[PDB]
C-alpha cells in the first residue's frame, strides 16, 4: 500500500584497522555523530514522527553492546519514543535495516524511521560475539563450517578465475573509488568525523590506496591470517566439493575487502510523512528480497537474492542502469557478473570495499547511499544492491530515482 | 535418580576392611573372572561400600582404593552393552549416572582417597582412579593406564572425559587421551600427569597410599579430599571455551577433527570432543550428566555394536579356534625354511624368529639371500635407534636366519614357507629339490595369490601336507595369515598351520580353495568398482574423496597405483584361461577397458613412475591432468553417497557369496579378514557386519541393506542384487 | 496491504536459574527442538516458502552469539535460503520479532516467516554483552542510567502502591497460573524439552510456586542483588524525580519477574502461504505499535504503546477482550491497570512471569502465543499484548481471533 520513500543517506569516512584515526572513536558516537548531521539538515524536522532507530550491527558486545541502537536514540537527545532495534544478519545487517524498516513504513504501521549500521572493528574484532556455528563442535561438525575466504578461493578455484583475474578487479577497484574521491562523487554524503571539540578526526576513506598497481598486487602473499591459517578448512571446503581436487589459494589483503571502521544511516518514510515534514525525496524502495545458497562456499547468496528481487519487481538485467555488490572478496564480484552477465560498466562503478573497507554492520547502508548519490548524479533510473552473507544468505534490494 | 544402586543380586566384588587409623581399604575382587569389569556386581558392589563410606563417615579418616587381580581393573561389560536397543536409552543413562554418583560421592568425602594402581587400569579401570585424590603406580612390566573406549565406539562415559578435560584442559585431555584412547606405561602417566607417583613393587603400593594419606592430613588439612577443580579459584589449563585465547582456536578443532577422519562416518570422536567442550561451559556435575547423554547415544548406535561385534567377540571367537580342527593335538615346529628372498620371504622369517623359530633362508644363491637376510637386518637396524634392542635376542634373531643357496641346508626343517615368483611350473619345481631332503612329517606351505593351492599340491609326494599360507606386506606388521585348504590338504596339516600362525603372534582365517581365496577377491570387487566409475566418466578427485569418506585406509586409484596396473591385467587373463578352460565364459569387468587404456598410455602405477597419480621423487604429486580428458571426467555426476555404497556394498556382496559358496566358513573369519587383511573400514565391524548393520534412508538391519542394494541394483547394474541367503 | 496470520505458535517450559533443568541444554537446541516439533504437525510443508527466521535475543553472546537465528536454520537443516537474523529491542524483542515477521508479510515482499525469541539466562546472564550505557561512563553521566527495579520501586512510590499491594498482585499470578496448568490450558502449547535421545529434560514452569501464601511473601527482602544493590542509583533517580523524597523498596524476588531459560516460536504467514500449504489460520495481526517513555522511571513505556495501538487500529478499551502485559515488576502492572482502567478479569488472565518467569528474548512471543490460546479456548475475539522495556521504550500488538 504505502511506499517506501529514502529521504536522506549518509555515511562516516571509514577508518582502517591499524593506526586507524577512528580507533579513539565509540562506536556510540560515529552513529550519534549521523544523527546530528540530519538535524543539521532539517532543524525544524519534528523528531517525534520517528518510531523507530534501526541499526544493523554484527558484533554486538563491549561497545557494542545493550542495543546500540537505543543507547543512540538516548545519548543524542531523541525522542524517548523513537525506539531502537540492534539487528544481525551478518554482512548484509545494514541492507536489512533499511529493508525492515522499508518493510515498516509499507506495513502501514510506521511513518518515519532511521535505518543503518555500525561496525568499529578496530575496537570489536570479528568474532568477538563467538556463536554457536563455530564454537559448538557438534553443530560445527555438522554444518561443515569454512572460513569466508576458504569460499572465496573455491569460488576462483571452480569458476576459473587466476591470481591475475582476482588482482586485475582490486586495481579497478581502486581505480574508481579514487576517481570518485577526486570526482567529489562523495562529497555530500561522506560526513567528516570530529571530536568533543569539533576538531577533525577523519574527512577521507584511509583504507584507500590509488597508486595501486599490478605489480604491487603481484607481490602479495595468499591469506594466512586468523581462522584461514588453522588447519583442516581445505579438507572440510573439499568433503563437500569432492569434484575439486586442490583449491587454488588467489586472494589476498589487496583483493579482498579491508577491515575498517564506519557508519551509516538512512532515513526512510512514507509519502505523507514527507509532506509533512516538507522533505524531498530521493529514491523509492522498489523491491526487496532474502534468499541464500550453500553455506559451506558461503559467497554464493547474491545470485538467488537478486533473481528473486528483479523477479518480484517485474523487472530484468537489462531494466537496471547500476549494480552494487559488496567486494567481499574478488571472486565474489567475478562469479556473480558471470552469472548474470552484468556488463562491466554498470557493477561497482565507484570502487568498492575492496578500496574503502566493509564495516560488517554498516556496509549495506554504505552502499546504499552511494547509488541513492549516483543514481541523481548520472540522471539514471534503477539500481540494484545486494550483499553476500555469512552463513550462505543473500540479500537484495531495488531502488528507483524520484 | 539420586542412589547409588540402579535397579538373587550378583556377587559382591570389594573387600572392605578398616584399619586402626580409620583408614578404609576398599579391594576390587570379582570372585567371576580374572578381571576387575565394570558390570552390574560391581555397580551393585561399589554402591554397598559408597553407602557404608557415608554411614560411617565420622570414624573414617581416608580411604584406599585397592585390587586384588593382576590388573587394577579393565574394561566394561560388552555383552551387556552390545544389547542395549534404541528404546533403552534411559536404562544406559540411568546406569552411568549411578556409576558417576558412587565415583562423585567418594570424591567429595571430606577426606583424601588414593588409588593404588597395581597393574592395568584402562576405561572404566581408570576412570575409578581419577575419581581419586592422588594417584600411585607400580612401574612393573606390561601395566598400562588409558581410556581405550573410542576404539569400540564408544566414549569415556564415567567421568574420564570430563575429569581429564578439568585435569589437562580441552586441547591436552582430547588429542592426547580421548580421542585415541592411547594407552600409557607407568612412567610416561606420571609425566603427563594422570598418575602422581611411582614405586618399585606391588607391595609397596598401600603402604605408600596409607603414608601420604597420613602426611595429606598433617600438611594439608583444609585441602585434604578437595580436587583442584572443587576449590575457589580453579583455571582450567588451557581456559575455557570463553576465554579468548581458547575461543580463538576452537572453531579449528571441528574441521581438524574432520581432517584425520577424512569425513568417515565414526560419531565416537565428534561426541567425545561436543562432551568435552560442552562439559567445559558449566559445573562439573552439570558437565558429568551431558557426557552421560552422549554416552547413551553411542551406546544405543549401530557403529558401537559393529566394532564391539568385530574387535570383542569375533576377535576372541577366532583366537579361541573356532576354525581350527577339532580334536587335533599339537606338533612342535622345530626348523623353519623359506624358499624365497624377498620382501615377503624375508618378512616371514624375521616373525618367525621373534616367535621362537629357527630359519633357513634359501634363494636362487647365496649373494641374493644375503639381500633377503638385509631386510630383516634393516629393521633391525631401525628397532635398535627406537630404544626398542633387544640385543642377544635380536642378534640371536638374524642369527637365527641362515642364508644359503643349496637344498642341502633345509635338512632338519619340518615346516616349508615358499615365497618364489608365481609361476607353477617354477614352483612345482622348487619343491621338488626340497621335497626329500626335510622332515618325513614336513607341512609344505605356500605364498602364492593367484595360482590354486590343489593345482600346486600336484607338485608334490605328499599332498595331504601342502597347505596355503599367505602373508601381507609389510609382514612384521600386516597381523593377517590367510590359510587355503587344498582338496586334498589334511585336518592335521591345517591345525599345525593354525597353531604356527598364534604362535607368531598373528591372526588366522581359513579359506577354501577358489579363484582369489578371500583377501584378493574381495579388494578385487572395491578397485573395480572404482575404476569402472573413472570408465564412467566419474571425476577422479570424487572417487578418492568417496573411498576416503567411506573408511578406507587409501583411496582407491591410489590403492591401484600400488597394486599395478600390469599385475591387475595378469589377473584378468589369468582368470579368462581358467573360466574357460573347464567350459564356461568370462563377461569382463568394465575397469579392464580402463586398466588397458592406462597401460598403453605409458601409466601403469607408482613403480613404473606414472599411474593415475603422478610421481616425483618417488613421492605422490597429485591426479594426473590428462586423466579427465581420457576418461571424459565430469560427464557422469552421480551422489557421492551412491559411490561410498557402490564401494562398500560391492565388497559386502562379495563377502556374501564367498559365505554362500563355503569358501569361507564364519563371518568372524569375514568380518576380521576384511578389516585386517585388506582395510574394511572399521567402523563396518567387517564387510559382513555390514548387512546386518547397515543404517541410512532406508533404515537399519539386514533389510535396510537388501532394500538399499536393490535400489543400487536398478541404477548401476545387477552385481547389486541382494543373494538369496539375505532375503527373509 | 496483505493480512498477516498466526497459523502456530509454541514454546518450551521455562527453566529455573537455580539448579534448573535447562542449564545444560545449549539455547540452540532450544529453538531446534520447536523447529522439529512444527515439522511433526506439517511434515507436509514445503520449507522452502519460509523466507526467514526472526529470533529476539537479549545477551547475543557466546552460546547465543553468530545469529543465533541463522545457526538454528542449519543446525534443524532447514533449507539454506531461509534466511535467520537475530535481533534487540530488550524485553520486547521476542514480540518485536512478531511484529517485523508481520511487517514483512503485510509489505507483500515476504510469503511465510517464523518468529519468536530465545534466552538461556542460567547460561548467559543480563549484560553479558556489555553495554555502550553502562561501559561510557559519559553517556551513562548523561542519560541518567538507572535499572530497571529503582524503576518499578519510583513507580510504587509515586502511585502509592504498598508492599502489600505488589504482593498481593504477584499472590495473583501465582494462582492464575497454577489454575492454568491445572487445567490443562498449556497442554499443547508448550513443548516438553528433550534431550539427544528423546529422554525427557523439563516439561513444566519449575520456577512456579504454586503454594505462595501472602505471609511468605511478606517476609522476603527487598531487591538487593546486582547493580541495584550498588550505590548511587537512589539519588540518581531522585535528581530527575526530584518532588519524591524518598523511593520505597517494595520489589523482591517474589514480586518480580523470574529469571529463566526458554525458547518460544510463531509462524506467520499471508492467507495465500496458508492456502498453499494447507495451514489453519488461529489469529490475524490487527495492528502494532512502538512507542516510549521517560528512561530514569524506564517501564512507564506500555501506556503509550497501547493507546497507540488502539488508535491505529481505531479501537478502545472496551473491545479487547484480554490483556496480556509482561509481569516484569509488579508495579508496572499496577500502574498500566489503573492508568486506563483495566478490569481485573481481563489481565493476565493465565499468570504471567512472576509465577513463570521471564526469558527475555523469548517473553514476547511467549505471552503472544499464550493470548492466542486463550482466546480460542474462551472463544473470545480480541487480545492486546505489550511490554515494558529498559531504555523507556514500549511495544504492543493487537490480535484478533480467526
Ligand atoms: O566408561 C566406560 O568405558 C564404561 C563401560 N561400561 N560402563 C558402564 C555401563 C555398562 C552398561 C551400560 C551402560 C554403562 C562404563
Ligand atoms: O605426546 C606426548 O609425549 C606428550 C607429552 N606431554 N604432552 C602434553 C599433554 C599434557 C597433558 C596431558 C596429555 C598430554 C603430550
Ligand atoms: O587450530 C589449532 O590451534 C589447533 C591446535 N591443535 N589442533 C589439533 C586439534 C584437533 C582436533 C581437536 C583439538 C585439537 C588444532
Ligand atoms: O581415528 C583416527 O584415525 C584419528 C586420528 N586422529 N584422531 C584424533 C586427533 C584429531 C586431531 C589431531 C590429533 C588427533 C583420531
Ligand atoms: O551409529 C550411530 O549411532 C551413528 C550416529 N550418527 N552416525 C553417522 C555419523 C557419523 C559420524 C558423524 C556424524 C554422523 C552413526
Ligand atoms: O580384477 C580382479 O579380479 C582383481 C582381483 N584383485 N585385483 C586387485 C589385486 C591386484 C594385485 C594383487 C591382489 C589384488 C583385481
Ligand atoms: O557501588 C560500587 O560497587 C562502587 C565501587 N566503587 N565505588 C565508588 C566509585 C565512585 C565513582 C567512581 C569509581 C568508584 C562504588
Amino acid at each position: 500500500s504505502e511506499e517506501a520513500f529514502i529521504y536522506e543517506a549518509i555515511r562516516t569516512p571509514r577508518g582502517k584497522q591499524k593506526n586507524g584515526s577512528l580507533h579513539e572513536v565509540k562506536p556510540l558516537s560515529l552513529v550519534v555523530g549521523l544523527i546530528d548531521e540530519l538535524r543539521k539538515r532539517h532543524p525544524d524536522l519534528d523528531e517525534n514522527l520517528i518510531s523507530d532507530v534501526i541499526l544493523g550491527c554484527v558484533s554486538p558486545v563491549g561497545d557494542q553492546g545493550g542495543d546500540i541502537a537505543r543507547a543512540a536514540v538516548l545519548a543524542s537527545g531523541m525522542p524517548v519514543t523513537s525506539g531502537g532495534v540492534q539487528l544481525n544478519r551478518f554482512c548484509a545487517s545494514g541492507l536489512e535495516a533499511v529493508n525492515t524498516a522499508a518493510q515498516k513504513v509499507r506495513s502501514g504501521w510506521d511513518d518515519l524511521v532511521l535505518a543503518g549500521g555500525v561496525e568499529s572493528m578496530s575496537r570489536v574484532p570479528m568474532g568477538s560475539d563467538g556463536g554457536a556455528m563455530g564454537l559448538d563442535p557438534a553443530t560445527n561438525y555438522d554444518v561443515m563450517f569454512v572460513p569466508q575466504s576458504i569460499g572465496a578461493d573455491l569460488i576462483a578455484t571452480i569458476e576459473g578465475f587466476s591470481r591475475e583475474d582476482v588482482d586485475a578487479y582490486a586495481l579497478r577497484s581502486q581505480q574508481k573509488a579514487a576517481e570518485a574521491w577526486s570526482g567529489g562523487y562523495f562529497a555530500k554524503s561522506v560526513v567528516p568525523v570530529r571530536d568533543q571539540n569539533g576538531l577533525l578526526i577523519l574527512d577521507h576513506d584511509e583504507h584507500m590506496r590509488p597508486d595501486t598497481t599490478k605489480e604491487g598486487l603481484a607481490k602479495l602473499k595468499p591469506a594466512f591470517e586468523g581462522l584461514a591459517a588453522l588447519g583442516g578448512f581445505d579438507d572440510v571446503a573439499l568433503q563437500k566439493y569432492h569434484w575439486v581436487e586442490k583449491i587454488n589459494h588467489v586472494h589476498t589483503g589487496g583483493n579482498s575487502s579491508g577491515i575498517v571502521d564506519g557508519a551509516a544511516l538512512v532515513m526512510i518514510g512514507s509519502a505523507a510523512a514527507g509532506k509533512l515534514q516538507g522533505l524531498t525525496p530521493r529514491a523509492r524502495i522498489v523491491a526487496t528480497a532474502t534468499s541464500g545458497a550453500d553455506p559451506v562456499i558461503m559467497l554464493t547468496g547474491p545470485t538467488p537474492a537478486t533473481r528473486k528481487v528483479l523477479d518480484r519487481a517485474g523487472l530484468t538485467v537489462d531494466d537496471i542502469d547500476l549494480f552494487e555488490l559488496n567486494e567481499a572478496f574478488a571472486s565474489v564480484v567475478l562469479k556473480f557478473q558471470k552469472d548474470l552477465n552484468i556488463p562491466d560498466e554498470k557493477l561497482n562503478v565507484n570502487g568498492g570495499a575492496i578500496a574503502m573497507g566493509h564495516p560488517l554492520g554498516a556496509t549495506g547502508a554504505m552502499i546504499l547511499g552511494t547509488m541513492v548519490d549516483e543514481l541523481e548524479r548520472r540522471n539514471a533510473r534503477r539500481a540494484l544492491i545486494t550483499l553476500c552473507i555469512g552463513g550462505g544468505m543473500g540479500v537484495a534490494t531495488i531502488i528507483e530515482r524520484v | 535418580g539420586s542412589s547409588h544402586h540402579h535397579h538373587s543380586m550378583p556377587d559382591n566384588t570389594i573387600q572392605w576392611d578398616k584399619d586402626a587409623d580409620g583408614i578404609v581399604t576398599l579391594t576390587m575382587d570379582d570372585p567371576s573372572g580374572s578381571t576387575n569389569v565394570m558390570n552390574e556386581a560391581y555397580i551393585e558392589s561399589m554402591g554397598k561400600a559408597v553407602d557404608r563410606l557415608v554411614a560411617e563417615k565420622d570414624s573414617i579418616t581416608g580411604v584406599v582404593v585397592a585390587s586384588a587381580k593382576k590388573t587394577f581393573f579393565a574394561g566394561g561389560d560388552v555383552k551387556t552393552m552390545i544389547q542395549a536397543r534404541p528404546e533403552d536409552a534411559g536404562d544406559v543413562f540411568n546406569t552411568v549416572e549411578t556409576i558417576k554418583r558412587q565415583l562423585r560421592t567418594l570424591e567429595t568425602l571430606g577426606k583424601p582417597v588414593v588409588a593404588a594402581i597395581n597393574g592395568a587400569a584402562l576405561g572404566g579401570g581408570l576412570e575409578i582412579a581419577l575419581a581419586c585424590h592422588h594417584r600411585i603406580a607400580a612401574d612393573v612390566k606390561g601395566s598400562q593406564l588409558g581410556l581405550p573406549e573410542v576404539t569400540l565406539g564408544l566414549l569415556p562415559g564415567g567421568g574420564g572425559v570430563t575429569r581429564t578435560v578439568r585435569m589437562f584442559g580441552i586441547q591436552n585431555a582430547f588429542v592426547s587421551v580421548l580421542a585415541q584412547g592411547t594407552r600409557f606405561k607407568p612412567a610416561k602417566a606420571k609425566e603427563i600427569g594422570l598418575v602422581d607417583e611411582l614405586v618399585a613393587t606391588v607391595e609397596e603400593l598401600v603402604p605408600a597410599a596409607k603414608a601420604w594419606i597420613k602426611e595429606e592430613l598433617k600438611a594439608n588439612p583444609d585441602g585434604a579430599g578437595v580436587q583442584p577443580w572443587d576449590k575457589k579459584g580453579y583455571k582450567m589449563p588451557g581456559g575455557t571455551p570463553s576465554s579468548p585465547g581458547l575461543a580463538a582456536i576452537l572453531p579449528s578443532f571441528p574441521s581438524n577433527l574432520r581432517k584425520q577422519l577424512k569425513g568417515a562416518p565414526m560419531p565416537a570422536p565428534r561426541a567425545i570432543l561436543a562432551a568435552a567442550v560442552e562439559g567445559a561451559q558449566v559445573d562439573f556435575d552439570t558437565a558429568s550428566r551431558i557426557e552421560s547423554r552422549y554416552f547413551a547415544s553411542l551406546v544405543t548406535g549401530q557403529v558401537a555394536k559393529n566394532m564391539m561385534q568385530a574387535f570383542f567377540f569375533d576377535l576372541q571367537a577366532i583366537n579361541a579356534g573356532g576354525s581350527r580342527p577339532e580334536g587335533i593335538g599339537k606338533t612342535p615346529i622345530k626348523r623353519i625354511g623359506v624358499l624365497g628372498a624377498g620382501m615377503m620371504g624375508a618378512g616371514i622369517a624375521y616373525v618367525s624368529a621373534k616367535a621362537g623359530y629357527e630359519v633357513v633362508l634359501k634363494d636362487v644363491s647365496l649373494e641374493a639371500a644375503a639381500k633377503g637376510k638385509g631386510y630383516s637386518e634393516k629393521l633391525e637396524a631401525k628397532a635398535l635407534e627406537r630404544g626398542r634392542t633387544t640385543q642377544e635376542r635380536s642378534d640371536a634373531l638374524l642369527a637365527r636366519i641362515t642364508p644359503t643357496a643349496d637344498a642341502a641346508d633345509f635338512k632338519g626343517v619340518d615346516f616349508v614357507i615358499e615365497a618364489v615368483f608365481e609361476n607353477q611350473e617354477l614352483k612345482h619345481k622348487v619343491f621338488g629339490e626340497i621335497e626329500d631332503i626335510v622332515e618325513p612329517n614336513a607341512i609344505l606351505g605356500s605364498n602364492t595369490s593367484t595360482l590354486p593351492i590343489t593345482g600346486l599340491a600336484t607338485g608334490v609326494k605328499r599332498q595331504e601336507d601342502f597347505i596355503g599360507i599367505h602373508f601381507f606386506s609389510p609382514v612384521d606388521k600386516m597381523p593377517l595369515v590367510e590359510i587355503i585348504k587344498g582338496e586334498k590338504t589334511s585336518d592335521e596339516a591345517l591345525a599345525r598351520v593354525f597353531d604356527y600362525t598364534l604362535a607368531i603372534g598373528k591372526t588366522p582365517i581359513v579359506v577354501n580353495d577358489s579363484r582369489g581365496f578371500f583377501t584378493s577377491r574381495v579388494i578385487g570387487t572395491f578397485v573395480n568398482e572404482a575404476l569402472a566409475m573413472l570408465g564412467e566418466g566419474v571425476e577422479p578427485a570424487s572417487i578418492e574423496q568417496a573411498g576416503s569418506q567411506a573408511g578406507y585406509p587409501a583411496p582407491p586409484l591410489q590403492l591401484s597405483d600400488e597394486l599395478n596396473l600390469e599385475l591387475m591385467h595378469k589377473i584378468a587373463v589369468a582368470t579368462r584361461k581358467g573360466v574357460e578352460d573347464a567350459g564356461g565364459t568370462y563377461q569382463p569387468h568394465p575397469a579392464e577397458a580402463v586398466v588397458e587404456k592406462m597401460i598403453e598410455l605409458g601409466r601403469s602405477g607408482r613403480l613404473k613412475g606414472a599411474g593415475f597419480y603422478e610421481y616425483a621423487d618417488g613421492k605422490r604429486s597429485g591426479l594426473w591432468p590428462g586423466l579427465r580428458e581420457t576418461f571424459k571426467s565430469g560427464s557422469s555426476q552421480p551422489p557421492l553417497q551412491d559411490m561410498i555404497d557402490r564401494m562398500l556394498f560391492a565388497e559386502a556382496l562379495e563377502t556374501q557369496k564367498c559365505l554362500d559358496e563355503g569358501v569361507l566358513t564364519s563371518t568372524a573369519d569375514a568380518n576380521i579378514g576384511s578389516i585386517m587383511g585388506i582395510g574394511f573400514p572399521p567402523w563396518t565391524g567387517g564387510s559382513a557386519q555390514f548387512i546386518v548393520g547397515y543404517s541410512g534412508p532406508a533404515g537399519t538391519g539386514k533389510a535396510a541393506f537388501v532394500a538399499r542394494a536393490r535400489e543400487l541394483a536398478a541404477a548401476y547394474g545387477d552385481r547389486f542384487l541382494p543373494p538369496e541367503s539375505l532375503l527373509s
